[PDB]
């Protein structure tokens, strides 16, 4: 996005010009300069979002965040006699404007029209940004105040991100025309690229313009920008990819070129909408297959391609670029070892459609996936002894699950030396051999004694079941013939 | 120098004190037993207490951060001893636990000669001279056109200090030891000088004691050493602190999803809502002292593809706890679920979503502004978009038989040459397109459920001997369909003579693409070339 910050004192009155070269206002070249801008913008960078802020003694908000670029420029005649209410620095005025909108992770262009007349401060800004500054005095009227040094504060406080642009000459309008060309040049051409799948193509603009990414000033420093040959490599179902952190979003959209590389009027986009283009197409399958196509942004640099997911929105074809580098994804792997399904030995999809050789799981689990044993609060303690218990009395029908469980809690009590905690398990097993009921399978006291003595020569330490490896085993008798509360929860998917 | 991920963090030494007094009672209660008489309620030693706390300090390491943060963690009594290495390989829990379990607990009625904490301080400085794994790597990348990667550390050390005199000659030993070893690593080869070291000293003591030591703030000791000193009682204080430690050391902050409706299977009533508490890196609040997500009851037409800004894996705090195994399992099970952003300004705020992949759940940080690619353009009112025959669903067959998937290995042999697979996904995409009509009306053999068996196999690379035969097939069935004079689907979307000389214009302009491929498919053009009808 673009906030316009068009100044309205008294001081924008004055003449470009004491010998009355031309008749202008400074107000008044400043709006032709912005016309050019506005102009340019509504045909060759038609779908960015400008907001039109004045001030004077107080700000106002004009314009909110548009893409009509006629409401902007019919708001030029009309802005010196437009009510500003708001007292803060209209600078704070843009922070809150731009973050309200876009959030504080897009980068907005703050563009501010003056002649220069001379809690937290607002450079730098919060987002990222460029200050362009067009000055509408000369330098040599900016250098006769320390006007300009003042200017040229600004860029330095917005951290050198941005730019003044004065002109060291007659203030008229050609030299204010020219102006306001260098700052579309440097801020608003379009990205032109050529969307590639094998042999089937379409020259595309990619918008809004990528951002130039640098790694790390250290280790990488050289700035990023994506190949202008955007080549699909092949594709990835949308369930396959799990909604993967990327750098930024953008249309991706096709541009009828002539011979002289020249985006071609009432007449042009009719004979264009007749010849097919492969954006369409690819768009449209990408929609109906649910699917991603992998793009090559450079060389150990991905993105991918894709349709809008919301049913209910307009769609078109979008791109987001990955994290440079050479897995960005664990779950797929590294890029460079994705392959073509020909040369796999098995159809990973499936004979029918219905697998998947996605995700690719880590090479170790994690704590959450695994068993991992946690006795800081006493609840995780009392949860393993009720865990043991549980199983303890429904012998011998759960003996594997008894002697895991049971197994479990003497290694960790070997690892942290809480050997008291044996000696405490082996007196509450023994308590439940006593307590048994005498419809018990006769099965459960022998377990449970067997249990509870081996666990006490454990807490003996004295290189008995004392070492890590040695697992308590069950007993081996002939026997030949025949939760409340603290189960587990589960979701309600109800309410 | 420069620290990159070579900060601080890629090295932590833990020098837990394994000397006789240890062995000492926290005298913090524990109730084994709920709900006759019950039994004993027992207590953890003091030791026991400091492994726990530093093994739930590397769980929740190890889970945010699986891959170039690492620990050596020494035990000191008589002499130092150092469970683990520096290599990825050797950061597991389990073998650190078999190691712990070996050591065993302090013996009381020992008298180990000459035993202090010492011998593993000095230890702790020796290892932060070895040179990691990912350490080495970046040396012999950065070559002698850099080798100043910064090599940084920390040290844990968790004791029982007899004083706050004793506490400070520990920090000096620690600090001459690093300037003594320091000149070693210099004139060392396989050893890296310490450019900074972070030295945390946590006295631990049984409740109901007052500490002999008192807390000192950091205090810069020299220009590689700062050091600071804690003063905390065992058993809950000491596991409260280092999980403080564990947050800063690592830049992690606390998210609690608020509002989870849980209940039991086995119950009736048992309907509940339930909060749990998420530790990830700080990164992921920070498009917005525990950050409070409601959860979002998941509604089964949701949005497939969400627009994903980061993602950062997690680490539950209570991860045993009975509502955390909850949310956890249903992730793990395949399930997603969005978090609201609690906001009264009405519009609900979707921030994040928690999705495990492949067993590592992340939380990724969603859009909650508006979009600047919002109401894009019709495709209709742009290039191509009045063409009314798109080959889409043609082209979707295209894509599902262009699907990748991941190969082990870097390369893999074809003709006993090594190829990269993207590279291979990448040069079949061109054989598939070098004839692709992209709309119906401009093709007539792309119609022709006759023409599948030779069209789908001829942009091979080379033809099984069932591959020719089923090529040779269709060629022999068009010239049956050219003799019945069967209608052929060049229509709006002329002479039959004509359709057909068309059909096989383009059958051989299809072949002739690929005829370069292999021998087989020179045969196959022969084949079609002897069988049509020629003018
Ligand atoms: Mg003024």
């Amino acid at each position: 996005p673009t906030v316009v910050v068009m100044d309205v004192s008294l001081s924008m009155t004055r003449p470009v010009s004491i010998e009355g070269s031309e008749e202008y206002q400074r107000k008044h070249l400043a709006a032709h300069g912005l016309t050019m801008l506005f102009e340019h913008m509504a045909t060759n960078y038609k779908l960015e979002f400008t907001a039109l802020v004045v001030f004077s003694s107080l700000w106002e908000l004009m314009v909110p965040f548009t893409r009509d670029y006629n409401t902007l420029q019919e708001a030029l005649s009309n802005m010196d006699d437009y009510d500003k209410t708001c007292l803060e620095s209209a600078l704070v005025g843009v922070c809150n404007i731009v973050q309200q909108e876009w959030g504080g992770a897009i980068p907005c262009q703050v563009v501010l029209v003056t002649d220069g007349c001379l809690n937290r401060f607002p450079l730098p800004f919060p987002f990222p940004s460029k200050l362009y500054i067009m000055c509408m005095a000369n330098l040599e009227e900016l250098q006769s105040t320390d006007s300009l040094e003042c200017l040229e504060r600004l860029i330095d406080l917005n951290n050198g991100e941005g730019q003044i642009f004065t002109i060291d000459g007659p203030l008229c309008l050609k030299n204010v025309q020219s102006m306001f060309g260098k700052l579309i040049d440097l801020a608003y051409t379009p990205f032109h690229a050529v969307l590639k799948c094998g042999h089937l193509t379409a020259d595309v603009q990619v918008f809004p313009r990528p951002e130039p990414f640098v790694v790390d000033e250290e280790i990488d420093p050289i700035p990023k920008v994506i190949n202008t040959d955007l080549e699909i490599v092949g594709f990835i179902d949308i369930a396959d990819i799990s909604s993967p952190p990327v750098l930024s979003r953008h249309l991706v959209l096709p541009i009828a070129l002539n011979k002289e590389g020249d985006e071609v009027e009432n007449s042009a986009n009719q004979i264009a909408g007749k010849i097919p283009n492969f954006c369409v197409l690819l768009h449209g399958s990408l929609k109906v297959e649910g699917m991603v196509a992998i793009v090559q942004l450079g060389p150990e640099w991905h993105g991918m391609l894709y349709s809008q997911a919301d049913s209910k929105k307009k769609s078109n074809l979008m791109m987001s670029l990955f994290e440079p580098g050479p897995e960005p994804l664990p779950w797929l792997g590294k890029m460079a070892q994705l392959g073509p399904i020909s040369d796999a030995k098995e159809n990973p999809y499936g004979e029918d459609d219905n697998k998947s050789p996605f995700p690719l799981q880590p090479k170790n689990k994690r704590s959450y996936a695994q068993n991992v044993t946690v006795w800081i609060k006493p609840s995780g303690l009392q949860t393993d002894v009720q865990k043991i218990l549980r199983n303890a009395r429904k012998l011998p029908e759960k003996t594997q699950t008894f002697y895991k469980e049971l197994n479990r809690l003497r290694k960790a009590a070997l690892a942290f030396g809480f050997l008291d905690l044996l000696k405490g398990v082996a007196d509450m097993l023994e308590r439940e051999c006593t307590l048994l009921p005498e419809t018990a399978h006769p099965d459960a006291a022998f377990q449970l004694t067997h249990a509870a003595q081996q666990l006490k020569l454990a807490s003996t330490g004295t290189s008995e079941y004392a070492a890590y490896d040695q697992n308590i085993t069950p007993l081996h008798t002939d026997f030949s013939g025949s939760d409340i509360g603290v189960g587990n929860l589960i979701i309600d998917l109800d309410a | 120098e420069f620290m990159k991920i070579f900060s601080e963090s890629h090295k932590t030494v833990f020098v837990v004190d394994h000397c006789p007094y240890m062995a000492e009672s926290c005298r913090q209660h524990v109730e084994f037993d709920m709900l006759i008489i019950p039994l004993a309620p027992i207590s953890k030693s003091l030791w026991t207490c400091s492994v726990e706390s530093s093994m739930e300090y590397c769980r929740i390491m190890y889970d945010i951060f699986p891959f170039k943060k690492l620990v050596n963690f020494i035990v000191s009594d008589s002499g130092a001893h150092v469970l683990n290495s520096w290599t990825q390989e050797d950061q597991n829990l389990q073998e650190l636990m078999a190691a712990l379990a070996a050591v065993g607990p302090p013996n009381p009625r020992a008298d180990p000669e000459c035993c202090s904490i010492l011998h593993g301080l000095v230890a702790a400085v020796e290892t932060l001279c070895k040179i990691t794994e990912y350490q080495h790597e970046a040396r012999t990348l950065l070559m002698e056109n850099a080798e100043r990667v910064g090599n940084r550390g920390r040290i844990i050390c968790i004791t029982n200090a007899k004083s706050d005199s004793h506490v400070r000659m520990l920090e000096d030993c620690v600090q001459e030891t690093i300037h003594e070893h320091n000149k070693l690593a210099a004139n060392s080869d396989h050893l890296m000088q310490i450019q900074k070291c972070e030295l945390v000293l946590i006295h631990t003591y049984p409740v109901g004691e007052d500490s002999l030591v008192s807390d000192r703030s950091k205090k810069e000791l020299s220009p590689v050493l700062t050091s600071e000193v804690h003063s905390v009682r065992a058993g809950r204080h000491l596991a409260t602190k280092l999980n403080i430690l564990v947050q800063q050391h690592f830049d992690l902050a606390s998210t609690t999803i608020t509002n989870i409706p849980m209940k039991e299977e086995q119950h009736a009533n048992t309907s509940a809502n339930y909060d749990v508490e998420l530790l990830h890196h700080k990164d992921a609040h920070v498009d917005f002292e525990t950050i409070t997500l409601k959860w979002c009851t998941p509604r089964t037409n949701n949005i497939e593809l969400h627009y994903c800004t980061g993602a950062y894996r997690i680490s539950p705090v209570d991860v045993n706890s009975r509502p955390s195994s909850c949310l956890t399992n249903f992730l793990l099970n395949g399930r997603s679920v969005l978090l609201e952003q609690p906001r009264k300004s009405g519009s609900k705020v979707i921030s994040h979503m928690l999705s495990s992949h492949g067993g590592e759940i992340f939380l990724h940080v969603l859009s909650s502004s508006r979009s600047i690619l919002e109401d894009p353009p019709s495709i209709s009112e742009g290039c191509g978009g009045r063409v009314t025959d798109y080959r889409i669903t043609d082209f979707g067959e295209f894509m599902r038989e262009n699907r990748l998937t991941p190969f082990l290995d870097p390369r893999y042999k074809i003709d006993g040459s090594l190829e990269v697979p993207l590279e291979r996904a990448k040069d079949q995409l061109e054989k598939h397109t070098r004839y692709w009509p992209m709309i119906i009306s401009q093709t007539t053999i792309f119609n022709m459920q006759a023409v599948v068996p030779l069209a789908s196999v001829i942009v091979k690379e080379s033809l099984t001997e069932e591959d020719v035969l089923n090529c040779q097939k269709t060629i022999y069935n068009l010239v049956d369909m050219e003799r019945k004079n069967d209608p052929l689907p060049i229509s709006t979307v002329p002479k039959r003579d004509e359709q057909y000389r068309i059909m096989w214009n383009e059958l051989e302009t299809l072949v002739r693409a690929h005829i370069n491929n292999s021998e087989k498919h020179q045969r196959v053009l022969e084949c079609l070339m002897a069988c049509r009808s020629k003018p």
